[PDB]
């Protein structure tokens, strides 16, 4: 997941 | 009732939204992730029944988050449509529509389209 | 380019979408009929990219209008989701879905889905 | 047209 | 996974899916209701991608019914597009589209969307 | 009507779709590109209703194309529901979901969402 | 429920 | 366009 709706919370 | 609305609520996948119901039939919030960082916050906006039937029918309501707030943005936005069900569990069941912007040549593929169903236990 | 969105706009159907965007990337205003008599305006909420891509993207937003007014109450919600695409021919592509309150026998059967195309010019 | 969104401004 | 495919389903409301896959992509069967009377049987027909990645993902797939037999008619057809997923809980997670004939002034309100999960097991 | 609906039709996109409407409800054909050429043909199937309302109403119909042929596979299927709507000007308008094959972590984004519109004539 | 979808057994 | 729905025309 790297789109913010899935909860993102990461940096691709 | 926004009493039966206004509160914390969580999805299926983790994701965690607080809204505000006004008494106008506004939706005031915060859209964000588990870990709840500054990072994941993104503004909310939407707008709901005020004055729902009493025939056993839920209360229709549907927002938006555009995806950008102070340290990143997607360029894209997504609306959540449904209707919020009280009682003993009460849950709010939506189907979303997330657009991206994209060239003209593009835009055939620029909408995906899902569903969520919201709580206020956390699952 | 919300010198590009906050106007009058028209859909296919005669409706007419009345915004004004905020700089700070939301949506305001108002959404009526052809009469546009007071008993046919609805408030309208939403957000926008209000930094989009420099390479020919459109432009990401979202709004939602409850069926519900000082004198008309369709206890249901709908939702837009699109992009704003500027120019000569400017105009807003979107998809939409109604959702009606509804018991729990009908929830299957809540929600319409349908696409919305405005433009600055009555069509 | 029975509903506000197809322009809905008769009574039903 | 022809073989995964193959044989009979259920999904949330009850409904019964029986289906069959060609070596070819082909889906062919029946769609029905918990009880199973001839009367609320109906033909269904589909393509499913027979040569699906082995690495974990879900095969994708579609299928229409048009609620049409030789006792009743809704004027309306149903199309389901998803994916088949294996495993010792297989399931197929769908979204639907349900279009209904409507006169040329009811055609924005033509189309409903909603979701299925079909299992092996009666929920 | 088959006899209306079987043929050759053209949407927006520049694709091409031939189909046969059998008198049982079935539609079987292929949907191509616009040079159409075997490597971007790809079987069809769906249905509709074969005997609709004579009240002015559209004929409701469904189909769907798995994105696999002898030359190629997109691992992913589309679904295109909506109705036919005979005339001087005819034209099938419709509402599709194209779903892909994803692991399990990207179900969420498996499905898209677009509308199309076909005639008898090229664009 | 009196649509073939939601599982109608017989035309309501 | 890479899917032979827009009227893809080659492999990608």
């Amino acid at each position: 997941c790297c789109h913010p709706q899935c909860g993102a919370a990461y940096s691709c | 009732a926004e009493a039966g609305i206004t509160g914390t609520w969580y999805n299926q996948l983790g994701s965690t939204f607080i809204v505000t119901a006004g008494a106008d039939g506004a939706l005031t919030g915060t859209y964000e992730s588990a870990v709840g960082n500054a990072e994941s916050r993104y503004v909310l906006t939407g707008r709901y029944d005020s004055a729902p039937a009493t025939d056993g029918s839920g209360t229709a309501l549907g927002w938006t988050v555009a995806w950008k707030n102070n340290y990143r943005n997607a360029h894209s936005a997504t609306t959540w449509s449904g209707q919020y069900v009280g009682g003993a569990e009460a849950r709010i069941n939506t189907q979303w529509l997330l657009t991206s912007g994209t060239t003209e040549a593009n835009a055939w593929k620029s909408t995906l389209v899902g569903h969520d169903t919201f709580t206020k236990v956390k699952p």
